[PDB]
């Protein structure tokens, strides 16, 4: 489906452009083409095939979506949906409000929809996802790095490809994969689940996972901390004790107050300085 | 015993690659120096 | 039963050998490997519930 | 450690109990100084050593850490005051450039 | 020296994001194994996250606390408590935009629940992988001129890009 | 040295010894801070050999 | 269907691909590419502009506009402005030259086709490089790029099948990336070689030897420069490694990490000690030879390298090493023994 436009005398454009009818085409202007499409260059009969393909923009993935978010005035839709609020008594009025509150929150508490999309992926400080040596020549880490890795890999690969003006397919496809890696990191399992490529097909503890440790319904979460001046032992009854008192193994007591104690020591001839008492009790 | 279509009956009568634990005179086991025990567990007998 | 798993896990191994196995350069234990079964049982006891 | 003891698992159940009484500080220091607030403890120790009073509780790594996790999840978490003005919990090592 | 009274939670401006990053990870490289070294421009490139040794650069050209916070004109690593390594954040710059799932698999899928898009059908279909929607313009048609933004398929897409062709052996 | 009274058997402590929390069942030595002596410590150390 | 979590199949619609690349076709396309580049060369030259630059252009246009990188690395190339500028230029060039244009044009377009048509050849290969340790996908895509290269680097002029040709490149890009991204830790290739080389042998040994041969055995077995403890270090180095998030024997709520302690940071004890240390130190320091007490400290105590005498001479920007020796002496000496009175740092060691 293309319009054969044979030419002769003057020249045209370059086999790939969108034309409909464009300012000029060929032969010193003796040629234009009210009809749309993209240029194809024949070099024999100085003829030109112009398949019709007006320039439309239909992108995939985020980019696309992202655009939309930007290209959107809330102040608008706001009062817009506001006009479905009661008018269609019960049917379309339901959805309306639903969709509407969102906005209000966005609209109100200053933010920007576009934000929900990504191109700037944060990274935890190292010592929070450390890499440490352990046993006779081996170390350990957090899955993140891994997650993180694969991700980077993908993105950088991607770059080249574009830099390679490659078939938008593999490209798209690539992006596709990338996106995956993306979420894969944020919250693993929310769609298909990746595991240590090798060994235990156990999933990798992702952000969310790690976070709320939701893989337990945040009902059994590992809630609790360890105290410093704590201690434990078995109990016995002290008939001697007076209500507000309680027996305490010196030995145990000792540790719990070491510092204070130390000080006192020093505070008394018996102990010249600190490290003294310190070792002095070791 | 591995044979061949040519009735090639070559029989390497040996393969001790794997060894398995033994049960003590009393009935327990020695795993990596640790006295280990195995608990006989129950289930739903196979039938209709 | 545990003996069987790593056992069956060896046959899997041995069957993957008929593929690139020579006419008769396969006979004995060139088709062999305990590790899989070795682990199974080993893994078993040692790390059994 | 081996020749060194561990700390008591202070949990919600105990938090709850404490709360009930109203010993704000304790619960704080309890979880901060006595546990997750780094700089604190040392400063704490020393203080005690010199026979001094106790400094105040900052943010528990647990939480800071948390913030990061969030951020790592592409999520700004902002500590603010009355005037609704952001506050750095990392006091610097967060502010860049 | 003072106290707080209000905590906030807002999305992150890529700007804000970038407003945090003490650098950008460009390299996967974890640590060099021969010496266990935070691979340069890698995930531990302390040039980004900081000294691994409080108050001290890489090449060591700088050490003592007597260099408060003076960057290295060589290893390009600052001088301060290595502790900051568990606090500073770096980023990655995405060649292409990627969606934050928590606004998709969470229903209403905020974003879609914001574009009259099927919290799945619509949203998913497109973004994730296979199908495309008409971004801004669509004059050409198949009977129906355009969809300000409605969905469309590949063959659909191409049957417009390449118009219509056919090979005959 | 009084802390070596019993663990004198060229590395190990001599059998049949009344040990108490804190004594040395066995003597071991390695290298810390990636075997880098503190400059702070440096000085101190020099002052006594 | 829904959570049709099988990118695989999708990409696998490569059957919708028309691999109908008969020899005659492949051929044709081939030359059409080389020529396309040769052209670019003329161009750049016949223009004084960079070649890569050119083709970069040639692409975009052929690559349609619905594909233009909204962020050409964020403004690198003015995708919407500096672009046409070139076009009208080239277009505004004589036929003889301008002809080369549509050549490269077709040239690139042709390329595209060629690529795709063999995207399956790709896959048919990745299959063999499975398990080695990398997402089939990643595998595919990598071989995919190795392919493109193969394309680039390819002289059709020498009559012979592309399949069999490129097939090579693919492999490389693959292994290439395998050695690269495989591990959690960056390690040399030659490293890899040997590593596998090892493991492999292990079998050929364990089997025969009936037992698990060790260093010695293998070190020997291995070859030219193989020491037991060498072997040793390798294995150690060839390890996976380990997750901190690994659940512990508790099998309930314990994780490796819950046990790894920190040593880089001083316990309030030490912290205090050092601060406490830093104290009396200078306490003594001050009441002493001003510039000469500071000397040693000013050197390593402030930066690095105390007693760099042959330096500290000009580091004092004056006196010679000869005298330095002396100073130290009395300095330290005079101190300690004086501090034998006022006992402070005496409680350290
Ligand atoms: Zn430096």
């Amino acid at each position: 489906k293309a319009r054969v436009y044979p030419f002769e005398d003057d020249v045209e454009v370059s086999t790939g452009d969108r034309v409909a009818p464009g300012d000029v085409l060929a032969d010193g202007g003796k040629v234009k083409s009210d009809v749309y499409g993209r240029v194809e260059v024949d070099l024999v009969r100085n003829v030109v095939r112009v398949v019709e393909s007006y320039d439309i923009d239909a992108r995939m993935g985020a980019e696309a979506i992202q655009q939309l978010l930007k290209e959107l005035d809330l102040e608008a839709l706001e009062k817009e949906l506001l006009e479905e609020m009661k008018h269609p008594s019960r049917a379309r009025r339901a959805k309306a409000r639903k969709r509407l509150e969102v906005v209000r929150a966005f609209l109100d508490s200053g933010n920007r929809p576009e934000w929900m999309i990504l191109e700037a992926v944060p990274v935890l400080p190292p010592d929070l996802r450390p890499m440490v040596q352990v046993d006779g020549g081996r170390f350990a880490t957090s899955d993140l790095n891994d997650l993180y890795r694969r991700l980077i890999n993908r993105n950088n690969r991607l770059k080249k490809l574009l830099a390679q003006g490659a078939p938008e397919i593999i490209i798209r496809n690539e992006k596709r994969m990338l996106q995956e890696a993306v979420d894969a990191l944020l919250d693993n399992g929310r769609r298909g689940a990746p595991v240590t490529n090798p060994g235990s097909d156990r999933p990798l503890r992702s952000l969310t996972d790690i976070l709320s440790g939701k893989q337990g319904r945040f009902r059994q979460n590992l809630l609790g901390k360890r105290v410093d001046y704590s201690g434990r032992s078995v109990i016995v009854v002290g008939p001697q004790l007076k209500l507000h008192q309680c027996g305490l193994p010196k030995r145990m007591a000792l540790e719990l107050f070491k510092p204070f104690l130390l000080k006192k020591m020093e505070e008394k001839g018996i102990a010249p300085n600190v490290k003294a008492a310190r070792r002095m009790l070791e | 015993q591995l044979i061949h279509k040519d009735t090639g009956l070559i029989k390497e009568d040996e393969v001790f690659l794997g060894h398995i634990p033994l049960m003590t005179e009393d009935g327990s086991f020695i795993i990596n120096g640790a006295d280990r025990v195995i608990v006989s567990q129950i289930h739903r007998s196979p039938g209709v | 039963d545990q003996f069987r798993v790593g056992l069956a896990r060896l046959a899997r191994g041995v069957r993957e050998r008929m593929l690139m196995g020579s006419e008769d350069s396969l006979t004995p234990a060139k088709l062999v490997n305990s590790r899989p079964l070795e682990a199974a049982i080993r893994e078993f006891f040692s790390r059994s519930q | 450690g081996k020749a060194q003891f561990g700390g008591q698992r202070f949990g919600e159940m105990e938090v709850w109990a404490l709360e009930a009484y109203g010993a704000a500080h304790t619960l704080q220091e309890m979880l901060t100084l006595k546990s997750d607030d780094i700089e604190g403890r040392n400063a704490a120790y020393e203080a005690i050593i010199k026979g001094e009073d106790v400094p105040e509780p900052s943010v528990p790594e647990s939480f800071r850490v948390l913030v990061k996790e969030l951020q790592a999840l592409a999520l700004d978490v902002q500590t603010l005051d009355e005037k609704d003005n952001p506050v750095d919990i990392f006091e610097g090592l967060a502010s860049k450039r | 020296k003072k106290e707080v009274r209000k905590v906030r939670i807002a999305l992150a401006s890529p700007e804000k994001i970038r407003s945090w990053s003490y650098g950008e990870v460009e390299k996967p490289e974890t640590i060099n194994y021969r010496t266990l070294k935070p691979e340069r421009d890698g995930l531990f490139d302390e040039r980004i996250f900081g000294p691994i040794k409080d108050y001290e650069c890489a090449c060591g050209k700088y050490k003592r606390q007597r260099f408060e916070g003076k960057v290295c004109e060589r290893c390009g690593v600052e001088v301060t408590k290595s502790i900051v390594r568990r606090y500073r954040m770096g980023h990655i710059e995405l060649a292409t935009p990627a969606a934050h799932i928590w606004f998709v698999k969470d229903v209403p899928s905020k974003i879609g629940t914001l574009l009259d898009l099927s919290a799945t059908e619509l949203e998913q279909v497109l973004y994730f992988s296979k199908y495309i929607v008409l971004d801004p313009k669509g004059a050409i048609l198949n009977g129906v001129p355009v969809e300000k933004r409605q969905l469309l398929t590949d063959e659909e897409y191409r049957e417009l890009r390449y118009g219509k062709q056919e090979t005959y052996p | 040295e009084a802390a070596l009274r019993d663990l004198d058997e060229e590395g190990v402590v001599r059998i049949g010894a009344e040990v108490k929390p804190g004594d040395i069942l066995v003597g071991r030595t390695s290298f810390k801070g990636e075997s880098e002596p503190t400059p702070e410590e440096r000085l101190l150390r020099s002052i006594f050999g | 269907k829904i959570s049709t979590s099988d990118p695989v199949r999708q990409y696998l619609h490569e059957i919708g691909q028309v691999p109908l690349l008969t020899l005659e076709e492949e051929v044709e396309l081939a030359r059409k590419v080389e020529e396309g580049m040769e052209a670019i060369k003329k161009l750049s030259e016949i223009t004084g502009l960079d070649p890569d630059l050119i083709r970069e252009v040639v692409r975009a246009k052929i690559l349609g506009s619905a594909r233009v990188r909204h962020i050409p690395g964020l403004k690198e190339t003015l995708d919407p402005k500096t672009v046409e500028e070139i076009d009208q230029k080239l277009k505004s060039l004589p036929k003889e030259h301008k002809r080369y244009l549509h050549i490269a044009r077709e040239g690139e377009a042709a390329r595209q086709h060629l690529i795709e048509a063999n995207l399956r050849l790709v896959v048919s290969i990745a299959k063999k490089y499975t398990g080695r340790g990398l997402s089939f996908l990643d595998l595919i895509q990598e071989g995919n790029q190795g392919l493109i290269r193969a394309v680039e680097k390819f002289e059709y002029k020498r009559r012979f099948k592309f399949s069999t040709y490129a097939t090579w490149w693919i492999r490389q890009a693959i292994n290439r990336a395998i050695a690269d991204q495989a591990r959690t830790i960056r390690i040399p290739v030659h490293m890899v070689e040997t590593i596998n080389k090892l493991s492999r042998t292990a079998r050929q040994l364990q089997q025969e030897l009936g037992r698990e041969p060790t260093y010695e055995e293998i070190a020997e077995a291995m070859g030219p420069g193989w020491d037991a403890k060498r072997v040793e270090e390798t294995l150690k180095i060839a390890q996976e490694p380990v997750s901190l998030e690994t659940p512990i024997g508790d099998e309930k709520d314990s994780f490796y990490g819950d046990f790894i302690p920190d040593e880089h940071l001083p316990s309030p004890v030490d912290a205090a000690t050092q601060s406490l240390l830093s104290e009396e130190l200078e306490k003594a320091l001050s009441k002493l030879s001003e510039r000469e007490a500071m000397v040693l400290k000013l050197r390593k105590g402030l930066i690095d390298g105390r007693e760099h005498t042959l330096e500290e001479v000009g580091a004092f920007f004056g006196v010679t090493r000869e005298r330095i020796r002396q100073i130290e002496n009395k300095a330290l000496r005079k101190l300690k023994y004086h501090e034998s009175r006022t006992r402070k740092l005496r409680d350290f060691l």
